[PDB]
């Protein structure tokens, strides 16, 4: 049945942590839709997935290929995943009752590169900026501090999702790698990573 | 994980009744004393087909319709590890829990009578503290409490 | 003030049917052609006792349950002065009217089939443009469309 | 019978503008809730009334004395009435979609005392401050500006609100008087003003 269906049988029947180092093109999207459909067919329980992309039209095409379901699965970007599932329900739980609940995501005006100063901007000015250096993220370090401080957020992430589908892993910082290793190692979540190494 | 308590206020033949529970509950008593009005308080809380019709004039205590019907149920949730039903509750609720009160949960029901349209609307709530119970989110005819509990009512 | 249009998509025997309306509408036709499925499209839009049971498998076009049921009603609203019913509509809506498009209104109904719970949930919307239709706000069993319209159905 | 029932027929069955020369307190709350329940008894149409107070203790005391009403009657403070009835549903229809919908009143940091710098910090920083002059109202001036600007706001408060019951008029600014005069002269809303005998 040659190497393509042999790699398909190796990538469907294995339910562990899968690291994919593919090339340019050659159908990452259709093998993602087939792996997501095989995982949703195989799981009988109440658990859920989080398809994470970098561009929202590809997640819109993935949701158009899949359809409508009532299992509460998340399809979207990384910024929408951190903004909906991490920061906004648990920002009052992690940093006390004096911190505000709602915020507007605007990282184009503030360029402060300090941690406690960024906490003072998100306390006082009620905006969510970013660091001046492009290798560091204020938002993903804030998500790491929310999952380090709060107990309810770890219980929600461990109860809700069983497999996080990450697309385009190569344009990611070390804070996203530390947050995904914190989600994989400490919370025992099976992680799915695709992407092509190098190739600009 | 475990049921703990139910508080029934201003319903049919219950003025203010607090009953400690567990799993595996058995109720007994005389005739015309209110055993089947205990089980309709669980149908109005946790089942949607009873809840979709609202409350009449006769669902209030001594046909008063100026008091508020309130039914509050308490869940234990002390065993997050080894139990799957705790994760089935926690994965839907997502934002009403607090780390100071992570091992208690409350599901409440309020109803105030209209007395112009002659109708009792039923508003459900959850939370982890008895103060600041937010409303259950929901879109259309479905809220998020229907994704958790399923009620099978058997009567010959 | 005045009805203008109804657009029925993917309902029981209407695939995509657009009907210009008025006040005092009289519909006629043959036997088994869809006269009373037109009036059930008005009962599912504007009456709560029909809308509280949801949609079945047989409410979809040719038993398909992969299309979206969409029923949109257009209101004219060009006479704000001297008509009390325009004030009755405008005093409930409060947040989806635009002053550039103040002489049209839309009330829409959407439904997608679940095919796990075996249930078609009905989501109602209004707006003043056909894009940006926000959801009708509501608490419990009652939304704000039921505060405006009262539907009397007569059948001997 | 006789002049007591004739005086009760005069002071209960009024329909126009009411201005009573009575002192602050001394049982004015009981005749105010009697006028409110007489106006709720005498009305049979779809219209609704409004009640404006200062403190939340008198607001929850009035809410205890009425109880429950299903006619959409609003009882609250002036800032909550302006925020939840004038500002929030009509800022997107008056000044476009660049201004945010949800907002919090945090005046403990910004002490800006001009209208132009106030509108550019609602444009940029998306927060509202307070004037250095304590006899100012930025929110009531914004409500008067977007009631002058929007047509559908005038249509909604002409269609819904019938009477406004005002409490504690002895400590008020001229901008609230200008906005209540703007509601009085054009959109036909009666006024119920209590006051003071002299000074106090
Ligand atoms: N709204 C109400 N206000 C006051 N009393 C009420 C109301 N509704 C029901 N009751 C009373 O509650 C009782 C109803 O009897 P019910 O059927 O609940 O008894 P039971 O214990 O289930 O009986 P059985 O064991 O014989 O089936 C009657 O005494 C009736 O008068
Ligand atoms: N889900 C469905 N899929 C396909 N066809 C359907 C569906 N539901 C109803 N129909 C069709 O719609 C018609 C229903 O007849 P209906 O009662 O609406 O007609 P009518 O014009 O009111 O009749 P009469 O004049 O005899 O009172 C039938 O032809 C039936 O086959
Ligand atoms: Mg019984
Ligand atoms: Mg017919």
């Amino acid at each position: 049945m040659i190497e393509d269906e042999m790699s398909r049988e190796q990538i469907i029947k294995d339910g562990g942590n899968i690291l994919v180092t593919a090339g340019a093109g050659s159908g990452k999207t259709t093998i993602l839709v087939s792996k997501i459909e095989a995982d949703l067919k195989e799981n009988k329980t109440h658990y859920s997935i989080a398809a994470v992309t970098f561009t929202n039209k590809a997640a819109k095409e993935i949701e158009g290929r899949l359809g409508y379901s009532s299992r509460g699965n998340f399809i979207g970007t990384n910024d929408g995943f951190v903004e909906s599932e991490i920061i906004r329900p648990f920002i009052k739980d992690a940093f006390g009752n004096d911190y505000p609940d709602n915020f507007t995501a605007e990282y184009f005006d503030n360029q402060f590169a300090s941690y406690d100063k960024g906490l003072q901007v998100l306390k006082y000015q009620n905006i969510l900026g970013t660091y001046s250096n492009p290798k560091k993220n204020f938002k993903f370090q804030l998500a790491l501090d929310i999952l380090k401080k709060s107990l309810v957020a770890r219980q929600y992430i461990f109860s809700k999702y069983f497999k996080i589908f990450i697309d385009e892993y190569q344009d990611s910082d070390k804070d996203m790698h530390n947050l995904f290793m914190y989600l994989k190692d400490q919370l025992k979540i099976k992680l799915f990573i695709v992407g092509d190494p190098k190739q600009s | 994980m475990k049921f703990s308590n139910i508080t029934i206020k201003n319903f049919r033949n219950f003025e203010k009744v607090n009953i400690n529970l567990d799993n595996k509950n058995v109720i007994f008593g005389m005739n015309d004393i209110g055993k089947t009005n205990f089980l309709y308080a669980l149908r109005f809380l946790l089942d949607k087909e009873i809840r979709k019709f609202g409350f009449n004039k006769s669902d209030y205590h001594k046909h008063d319709t100026s008091k508020k019907i309130e039914i509050i149920l308490t869940l234990d949730l002390s065993n997050y590890e080894k139990d799957e039903d705790t994760k089935k509750l926690i994965s839907v609720v997502k934002g009403a829990r607090t780390s100071a009160n992570a091992d208690v949960f409350y599901i409440a029901l309020e109803s105030k009578y209209d007395d112009k349209e002659l109708y009792g609307n039923i508003i459900l709530k959850w939370g982890s503290e008895l103060d600041n119970l937010i409303d259950i989110p929901g879109r259309g005819n479905i809220n998020a409490l229907d994704n958790v509990f399923k009620v099978i009512y058997i009567n010959p």
